[PDB]
RNA sequence: CUCAACACGGGGAAACUCACCAGGUCCAGACACAAUAAGGAUUGACAGAUUGAGAGCUCUUUCUUGAUUUUGUGGGUGGUGGUGCAUGGCCGUUCUUAGUUGGUGGAGUGAUUUGUCUGCUUAAUUGCGAUAACGAACGAGACCUUAACCUACUAAAUAGUGGUGCUAGCAUUUGCUGGUUAUCCACUUCUUAGAGGGACUAUCGGUUUCAAGCCGAUGGAAGUUUGAGGCAAUAACAGGUCUGUGAUGCCCUUAGACGUUCUGGGCCGCACGCGCGCUACACUGACGGAGCCAGCGAGUCUAACCUUGGCCGAGAGGUCUUGGUAAUCUUGUGAAACUCCGUCGUGCUGGGGAUAGAGCAUUGUAAUUAUUGCUCUUCAACGAGGAAUUCCUAGUAAGCGCAAGUCAUCAGCUUGCGU
């Protein structure tokens, strides 16, 4: 062992770095002053209605969950 | 990650090893000892083996 | 119990190899010599055999309330059952253990 | 009254004789029948390891031995007097069992 | 280490409990056998304690052996407790 | 890499071991400083793409997380990475032998020498002796373990023996062979193991300077130091080992890693040369029935170890139970050579069983590059081995198997043990 070839494509590539967006919390606001739900909340008994569904293409999508929580419409 | 013990490691000596220096090689498994064949001739007078004829 | 004698009396000896390189280890400062066990219904025992008893007795009971439990915590004994006693040795003078140490410590202070 | 076995066990020959003659001694100091001392064969633990580290050199090989001696003694004493004599004889190196029945 | 708040409550409150951990060098071993928590977090949580002070380490036979410093056990007071509580075997 | 490398690294590697090869993750980069950063430092992920892969690897998508992380600068840590010619420890070897060294005195300018020796003796620098040396120390011996003897002591339903009850068969006449988990009693020859005894070359004879000894016979369990080991000097080697070690200096590397982990593969690949071995070349034999005899050992509680017995199966094996943490059960380990009766009949034949085909099982996540076992078939060389060369002196060589180590599975190896 000499040194090394690294014959793959050169692919120092890294993560997503968590992706820094802009502020992200809007349920939505009327004038004075009411809030309604957008981007509804969960069916689990342990979310207690603090999470956001991400909906990507007819997928309801729960992050609070590891991996999968499929209330899909 | 979900890969990164996973494999098996019930048998063979991949399992097993030395309780004085973790090692696979030349282990003494008899009477339940788990001791390497070298860190057993360095301490076999405290635990009691002796060297008679 | 429910372990042959043939296991049982060669777990007593590694047992006892353990706690003898854990005291070499730990006491290596307070001029170790050795370890005997007197195990007894009712709290075994183990004795050490250290010239500084007043530096292996720390100040109000600690340093030797702490590596009983060291001991009761790597060896998994319920809590009680083991106690720990330091007698000082018999003549220092005659011990080649005590000697070797004496005679390392004396070279890392850089004497000829 | 009760039937009862001491079982003796130890890896030194000098501190196990002593304490199943303290046995019997506190056994006919206040009479009652003996069953004596059986004393079992002998086992010899081996172990053969080579000699070294590293394969080089004359193949020498070393065997170390531990000896296990055991004795069992089968008393039958009243049940004050049995959990006295069970207490004196406590000495180091000597695992002593007792079976109730 | 990520080792989640609730995992560093955890292991420090148990190190001021008895003021001694030994746990068992193996890395990924799933669940150390005292704390509720991992044993892979126990091993790195004191190895950070000990690098800037705060306790003393001792290894043999594979096993750790952690001893809480007076340095370290009145840091883990504010962290964890109150005042005028004794972590150690100093309580008689 | 001669003895002192080559069934050695306890090295019988399918994964793991693992150090090598083609690839994929992760940080397990402590702490300190500085920056980003509660208008979020950062972490994790469904489905699809992608991937060997149900690796959120990375990407598309948009949820979650919250101050532990991230980035940079120094470091830290790890390394079966290098150097055994920088070292420790361990080991081998010089070296299956008898050798080595002070103190005081003597010799010599001195390095050194004598002591530590002409002779005889011993396994021995073991002794008798001689003596410018005297008195000593280590090694040898002494010592310890083990194998042989004890009708002696101490007693044993975890070892036996005899009688006694109950009972089986046969003879019958009172006998012989058995069974009976404690029926009871008694004992310790055999077995066990504590303490001891016992051999000292004993008695006699012969030899030598008449000493140390040696030889022969008798007695004795034992007469080679009773047999076998363990232990084991001074000085050394550029002997081996950094791949046993959280033993270790220096060098290298440290995030696309030489760290670690995961899938695959390799270490086993074959024109060929060498070392240790196994099976053979048959009639002192092969095959088939029948007899039937050991010793050393190992064995499972929060884990599946040694397995009896019944049943199934040609077998390998399966299944239902049982005993055993063991002088109790496996196990009387009913081992093999061996012995008896028969078949073969001098024919590479019924010797030999390499190579190969098909099936059935077992271990394992996984058996292909056959793990291994079994069944049928295939039937190779080999007709006693040139020059060379190894080991061995009595319960030894050689033949013969068995247990243990390694082990989940694999013993053609080793360590022991008996025949």
């Amino acid at each position: 062992r000499k040194k090394k070839v690294y014959t793959t494509p050169k692919k120092i590539k890294h993560k997503h770095k968590a992706v820094k967006l802009a502020v992200l919390s809007y349920y939505k606001v009327d004038a004075e002053g009411k809030v309604t739900k957008l981007r509804r909340e969960c069916s689990n008994p342990t979310c207690g209605a603090g999470v956001f569904l991400a909906n990507h293409k007819d997928r309801l999508y729960c992050g609070k969950c590891h991996s999968v929580y499929k209330v899909n419409a | 990650e979900n890969v990164w013990f996973s494999h098996p490691r019930r048998y063979g000596k991949g399992s097993r090893q030395c309780r004085v220096c973790s090692s696979h090689t030349g282990l003494i498994r008899k009477y339940g000892l788990n001791i390497c064949r070298q860190c057993f001739r360095e301490k076999a007078n405290d635990i009691g083996f002796n060297k008679f004829r | 119990a429910l372990i042959s004698k043939k296991r049982k009396l060669v777990a007593d000896g590694v047992f006892y190899a353990e706690l003898n390189e854990f005291f070499t280890r730990e006491l290596a400062e307070e001029g170790y010599s050795g370890v005997e066990v007197r195990v007894t219904p009712t709290k075994t025992e183990v004795i050490i055999r250290a010239t500084r008893t007043q530096d292996v007795l720390g100040e109000n009971g600690r340093r030797i309330n702490e590596l009983t439990l060291l001991v009761q915590k790597r060896f998994k004994y319920a809590p009680g059952t083991i106690v720990l006693y330091a007698e000082r040795v018999q003549d220092r003078g005659l011990s080649a253990v005590a000697q070797a140490e004496s005679m390392k410590f004396k070279l890392l202070n850089g004497l000829a | 009254i009760i039937k009862i076995r001491i079982t003796l066990t130890s890896t030194k020959v000098k501190q196990l004789e002593n304490v199943s003659s303290n046995i019997v001694k506190n056994a006919e100091q206040h009479n009652l029948v003996k069953k004596g001392p059986v004393r079992l064969p002998t086992k010899v633990l081996k172990i053969s390891t080579r000699k070294t580290p590293n394969g080089e050199g004359s193949k020498t090989w070393e065997t170390y031995e531990m000896r296990i001696h055991k004795r069992y003694i089968d008393l039958e004493a009243p049940v004050q007097i049995v959990k006295r004599i069970t207490q004196i004889t406590i000495e180091p190196g000597v695992d002593v069992e007792v079976v109730v029945a | 280490m990520l080792m989640p708040k609730e995992d560093r409550n955890k292991i420090h409150q148990y190190l001021f409990q008895e003021g001694v951990v030994v746990a068992k060098k193996d890395f990924n071993q799933a669940k150390h056998e005292e704390i509720d928590t991992k044993n892979l977090y126990v091993i790195k949580a004191l190895q950070s304690l000990t690098s800037k002070g705060y306790v003393k380490t001792q290894f043999s036979w594979q096993y750790y052996y952690y001893t809480l410093t007076e340095e370290g056990v009145e840091y883990l007071r504010e962290y964890l407790n109150l005042p005028e509580h004794i972590v150690p075997g100093t309580y008689i």
